[PDB]
């Protein structure tokens, strides 16, 4: 029993405490990033099969966007595949579905991303892992390696009958008998309320345009704030940048004995807020 | 029948083996395989190794996803909607299903909270134990199910588990009693919790003290309390009502007690207020 | 389509928002502190290049240029590290607004293609 | 080779003049935007006014110094 011989290579990193209180109300599906994972039967076929002599290398996380963006996909146009699990889709009847799939709120990021006025790299939260940072867009990915892929995610599939690759729990089906399985679990039982007055509905249909107004206003600041970290953090990379520069020109003009210009390799006070 | 037996093999969470003692309803494709990987953050379940390490690379939550609600150097309490984090408490539920015979995941998280008790750490906030409340009790129950996981006993868990429940109870200006049958080591945990905070309380208190006044100090209900003295052979009946008095016995219990020196809940530390559901 | 649903919703939806706002904002704070101590700490060093460039000017070497550059470097790149967390921070801030001010409009939108909802 | 990077020194000079600028600004406009729209439901309070409740503000501690 007792200790696991692994463990610190699968739990690596720092968790820094705060002097308040934790906060905190995003879900697991929220910090998990790609919902995809890769077992030991994907990376065989990605190691061998698709990188072994590539100029262009498909990441492990590249891998798991595009087989994520498979799954969403046939969950919307194929929701009762295990009826005819080889009638599935081929990947260019599901193409049009994918280019137009908005995974992890892509499409929000992109956005925030362009109103900071950052458009350098990409917009990064807690959420996110450093690691991720060197993946490509997926619409590149489709391109390039889309096919290829959705030939092998394509068999798995079917394999399963359909079903999901990743073991689910089992739930209870609405047209089921039933028979007493201890291992259909989570059974969901609605709220069923009346509706209020038609008057009532008008009061908080007022009370939710004011709540859209004052989660306007916050956005706003909170993106004025996010700004204003932005511009600093361009700041101290102009700082190190200057730094730099101001050695470099030091020593190639020590080397050389120029004299004077001196104005830019000195920091001059202005009046400041 | 199939319920009445160990579901799964050989479990990992973190970096602990653990030996489930009951059933759970995990995927019974799991039941094939010889090892099952727990995270020790999402609690989230994986058969395959590869799977995990993907998992690992990418999460970034390193403690029970709601608001910290009580901390002091020894452990930390988070307050944990069923609603609002649904896969979450699916999977705490799973994993104290396989350590609790008669915990039921007939139907959804939504109305329960979630109040988890962790230890922290240089990787972060690690779960030891938690207890589970019902958003709306018909009998006032203050706890539905209590658990202590297998890797984290011998270190006085359970008993500080068992002291934030009626410390929430208390904040709720309420009485408050655990759910229903009490598995055998959850009663005898709680006689344990009773006669120590009865016999400490009446011993520093000094001056006679009536059966309602314990019951407003503790939360305790008055069941619990005239059970408790009575096993301590303390109770008496007189004109009517019940009294409690003190013997030999229960000063000496007080002082071996007072020895100890156990971990203790510090009411002063708690910052929350009782939830408001419409 | 049921307003008064869209609105109970909402509100628990956001119910924690206001309290990850400041606690945000005040790690965001705690990092600017440090980060203007350690501002100071490298601003200091970097008056004394300045100081002497301004008498003997840049071909003379400052007597401890060496040393001193080592050490503004140093605490120039922990700066930096300090400013990217702020930068994090404030990115989440603005991301938990964010979406769920999305959530909401796709409500309103749903409620208004309906006669529930006056535009 | 050194005229070049006494060129590209005063583009990365001025570079930090202009992020100096818009800091200044960001700064201005937080603070009159915590007037604005805090002056029944809102994120300083809970969705169900101070100098104390400028928590935007209070964010930087260039504010903090200039208010103390």
């Amino acid at each position: 029993s007792m200790t696991w011989n692994e463990y610190d290579k699968f739990y690596t990193g720092s968790f820094q405490e705060t002097t308040s209180y934790i906060k905190f109300s995003a879900t697991v599906e929220d910090c998990c990033g790609t919902n995809y994972n890769m077992d030991e039967r994907d990376e065989t076929f990605l190691n061998e099969q698709v990188n072994k002599g590539s100029s262009d290398i498909l990441t492990e996380d590249e891998f798991e966007i595009l087989c994520s963006s498979f799954e969403h996909a046939i969950h919307e146009r194929q929701p009762f595949l295990s009826m005819d699990p080889e009638s599935i889709l081929s990947f260019e009847e599901l193409k049009p579905t994918l280019i137009k799939s908005d995974m992890a709120d892509f499409n929000l990021r992109n956005q925030l991303n362009h109103e900071i006025n950052s458009h350098k790299t990409h917009f990064i939260t807690q959420f996110d892992p450093v690691s991720q940072m060197n993946t490509r867009p997926l619409i590149q990915l489709i391109e390039k390696f889309g096919s290829k892929i959705y030939d092998y995610w394509r068999e798995r599939k079917i394999e399963v009958n359909g079903y999901e690759i990743f073991p689910q729990l089992k739930f209870e089906r609405p047209g089921e008998k039933e028979e007493i399985d201890p291992y259909v679990c989570f059974r969901r039982r609605e709220v069923r309320h009346p509706r209020k007055t038609r008057r009532i509905d008008i009061l908080n249909s007022q009370r939710l345009r004011a709540l859209h107004q004052e989660l306007k206003n916050a956005k706003d600041l909170a993106l004025l704030v996010a700004k204003r970290e932005n511009v600093s953090l361009n700041w101290i990379n102009d700082e190190l940048k200057i730094f730099d520069q101001r050695v470099k020109i030091k020593n190639l003009k020590r080397s050389l004995n120029i004299s004077g210009e001196d104005d830019d390799l000195i920091n001059h006070k202005r009046k400041r807020p | 029948e199939v319920a009445r037996v160990r579901n799964l093999n050989r479990i990992i969470m973190g970096k602990y083996e653990i030996e489930p003692w009951y059933f759970s309803p995990y995927p019974i494709e799991l039941t094939d395989e010889d090892f099952i990987y727990i995270d020790d953050f999402t609690l989230q379940y994986f058969g395959s190794k590869k799977q995990y390490e993907r998992y690992r690379k990418k999460c970034t939550l390193r403690h029970p996803p709601g608001n910290e609600i009580y901390r002091d150097d020894y452990v930390s309490f988070f307050e944990i909607d069923g609603r609002k984090q649904r896969t979450w408490c699916r999977n705490l539920c799973l994993l104290s299903k396989l350590f609790l015979d008669h915990k039921t995941l007939y139907y959804d998280v939504d109305p329960f909270l979630f109040y988890c008790m962790t230890r922290r750490d240089e990787l972060g906030h690690h779960l030891v134990g938690y207890f589970s409340k019902e958003k709306e009790s018909a009998d006032g129950y203050n706890v539905a199910c209590i658990l202590t996981l297998p890797q984290y006993q011998r270190m006085g868990y359970g008993k500080l588990l068992i002291e934030f429940s009626y410390e929430l109870s208390k904040k709720e200006n309420k009485v408050g009693s655990p759910q229903k049958p009490l598995s055998d080591l959850g009663l005898l945990s709680y006689r344990a919790y009773w006669s120590d905070t009865l016999i400490t309380l009446l011993v520093e208190h000094q001056k006679e003290i009536t059966i309602d006044e314990i019951s407003s100090m503790t939360s305790m209900t008055t069941t619990d309390i005239l059970h408790t003295a009575k096993t301590l052979n303390i109770l008496r009946y007189y004109k009517g009502q019940h009294i409690i008095f003190l013997n030999e016995d229960i000063l000496d219990r007080y002082n071996r007690l007072k020895a100890k020196k156990r971990r203790t809940i510090d009411p002063n530390r708690l910052i929350w207020k009782p939830p408001v559901f419409t | 389509m049921d307003p008064s649903l869209v609105l109970e919703q909402t509100i628990q939806d956001v119910s924690n928002l206001p309290s990850e706002f400041r606690y945000l904002l005040e790690e965001i704070g705690s990092n600017d502190l440090k980060l203007i101590e350690e501002k100071k700490k490298y601003e200091q060093k970097e008056s004394q290049i300045h100081k002497f460039i301004r008498q003997q000017g840049s071909i003379p070497k400052h007597p401890q240029e060496d040393g001193l550059d080592k050490e503004i470097k140093e605490s120039l790149l922990k700066c930096q590290s300090l400013q990217r967390e702020k930068c994090v921070l404030a990115n989440t801030a603005l991301f938990l607004i964010a979406r769920h001010l999305n959530k909401l409009e796709k409500n309103i939108a749903l409620l208004e293609e309906d006669g529930v909802l006056a535009p | 080779s050194y005229e070049a990077l006494k060129a590209e020194l005063k583009k990365s000079l001025q570079d930090r003049r202009e992020q100096e600028d818009t800091f200044d600004n960001l700064q201005q406009e937080i603070y009159d935007k915590e007037t604005e729209y805090f002056s029944s439901g809102n994120i300083i309070k809970g969705f169900d006014f101070n100098n104390n409740d400028r928590i935007f503000s209070l964010s930087s501690a260039t504010y903090v110094k200039q208010q103390h």
